[PDB]
Order: structure tokens, then sequence, then C-alpha cells
């Protein structure tokens, strides 16, 4: 039983969809999002003016 | 002899929600307000 | 197109290498979105009469 549990943990870790994937994705999107915020904000300021 | 064990303490946690704001102004741009509105709304939606 | 239409010297936003296999190019379009946004900004900013 212990063996099955440990192996299962490994197989789960080896799922293609993985923590690493989300981490990577997040880092990319984060950078994009921050830049987008700055960008569009400038245009909105101009719109109010 | 034996004695019972006290139940572990639990507590709420405060959450801050104050916010600051800053004033801004900018010079008149090249484009009319409604074009600007269309552009801006598109961008805003994308960001959201 | 933008660069020719405004002759703004030499600047760039588009870049190659957005695809990747390990992440199956998932974030590429988002990068394109941001680049497009920056180009739009510049256009509105510089398209003075």
């Amino acid at each position: 039983q212990q063996q099955q549990a440990m192996a299962l943990l490994d197989y789960f870790s080896e799922r293609f969809t993985n923590e690493s994937l989300y981490t990577w994705l997040i880092s990319q999107l984060s950078s994009l999002y921050l830049q987008a915020y700055d960008a569009v904000l400038s245009l909105c300021l101009s719109a109010e003016a | 002899s034996i004695s019972p064990r006290g139940l572990m303490k639990q507590r709420y946690q405060r959450v801050v929600t104050a916010r600051n704001a800053s004033k801004m102004n900018f010079k008149v741009p090249n484009y009319r307000f409604e074009p600007m509105l269309n552009r801006s709304k598109s961008g805003v939606e994308t960001l959201i | 197109s933008l660069l020719y239409e405004l002759n703004l010297g030499e600047q760039s936003f588009v870049g190659g290498g957005g695809w990747n296999d390990l992440y199956q190019g998932l974030m590429a379009g988002e990068t394109l979105k941001l680049a497009l946004m920056r180009m739009e900004r510049v256009y509105v900013e510089q398209n003075s009469r």
C-alpha cells in the first residue's frame, strides 16, 4: 500500500499539466498584464483630457 | 493520573482595505473624444 | 505598415520566437496583443495633423 501511494505521487507529478506549467504561464502573463496596464492607462488619461 | 488536553486557540484575521488616489491631467491629444472612447473601451476590456 | 506610414525612424514591437514546444506556444497571442497595443498607442500619439 505504501508503495502504491508513493508511486502514485510520482505519476501525479509526471502529469503533463503541472505546477511548472502554471508557474511559467503566470510569469509571462504577469509581465504582459503589467505593461498593458501602463499602456492603456495612458490612453485613458488622454481620453479624459 | 490523567488530565484532558486544552483545545487549540483560533482567531479571526484583520484585512486592510484602505486605498490612496492621485490626481492627473494631460494635454489635449490629436483625436476626438469618441474615437478615443472606442479605443479606450477596447483596451480596458482586453485588460479586464 | 505603421512604420512606413509614419516614418518614425527605427522602432519595433513585433519579434520572433514567440512559439515554444514545452509550452505549445500558448502565450503567443497574448504577446501579440500587447505589441499591438503598443503600436496603437504610438499611432494615436504621433498621428498629429
